[PDB]
């Protein structure tokens, strides 16, 4: 059948949390 | 020419006593109570400050 | 058939999870 | 057919077990 | 057919090597 | 059936945070 | 058909071969 | 059925990211 | 058909491999 | 059906990134 | 059909292999 | 249908990236 | 159908590659 609000959101959320580590690995570096 | 200048803080002078009572009786005692449990040094003992 | 209410939980739980260990490699770094 | 009481246990403690390595990354960093 | 008196308690013998490996991460740490 | 407007939504978020990984590893390096 | 002696020692040691390795993860720490 | 203007753009900008990881691990290194 | 000679000791190899990771793994450790 | 022109270019450039990806391991060490 | 002269010292290869990767993490550690 | 010319040559690459990653972790080392 | 001069010849360059992994990892350590 179909109804897609609930696969929506969980794969909106999956894509939030996969967007949430790459910007935890971003780092502007402190040497010279 | 002036003599030397000491630069101090008084982040350690204890609760309740002011600079001028405090900086009285340690020209006396030669001994000057300090707090190294300040609210003021939260951040250098818990690592959040240098 | 179906009843998704342990489908939606564990699946909510699991973005949870997820997200979780997301912010646990946030770091503020503290060099200059 | 259908029971659900041990996939319900196995999969709340698959959570589980997921979730206690998320907090396990936890870290209150401790340089200035 | 049917029997689940193995395939319980391997799948419980799992979670728990994987609780127990998600307590051998676990760090009270030890800096200021 | 077909339309595709929200499975080129997600496509296209999987592919930007794959490349936002991707950005975080580059160091433009400091040693001599 | 049926016969799960070998099926039953094989599962039995990649359980323990699993806790071994949890096992050896394991570490009392000795800073402060 | 058939049309690859979306296919081809999504795998070419797959190979896009993996390239981009590519050079991000190469190092003109600084020892002697 | 059947025959598992070669199946038991090709199984029961994999798991002393498997076996044989987990225990060089193992460390008495040398801080107080 | 057939044409392979396009399965070419995107086999030949993942090839290209995964040798790219073995020669930025390689590394000429300098201690004596 | 069936010959298992190939699969056998393919499969026994691999087995020999996946061993040598287990010795070579042994180690006899040289601290107090 | 059958023709290997492509499939040769692709497999044959990946065998040679392969073995390019394996010669980059060859390490002549330089303690004593 | 069935010839295998170029499969045999496939798996035993992927056997040699894994193989040239695990001779890769080996280390005589030099501490003491």
């Amino acid at each position: 059948f179909g109804s897609g609000a609930i696969g929506y959101e969980f794969d909106n959320r999956y894509l939030n949390n996969q967007e949430m580590s790459a910007v935890a690995k971003q780092r502007l570096t402190s040497l010279p | 020419n002036w003599g030397s200048i000491l630069e101090l803080d008084l982040s350690k002078v204890p609760k309740g006593w002011d600079v001028g009572k405090w900086m009285y009786y340690a020209r006396v005692n030669h001994i000057a109570v300090i707090d190294s449990f300040k609210e003021g040094t939260i951040g250098a003992s818990t690592g959040k400050l240098a």
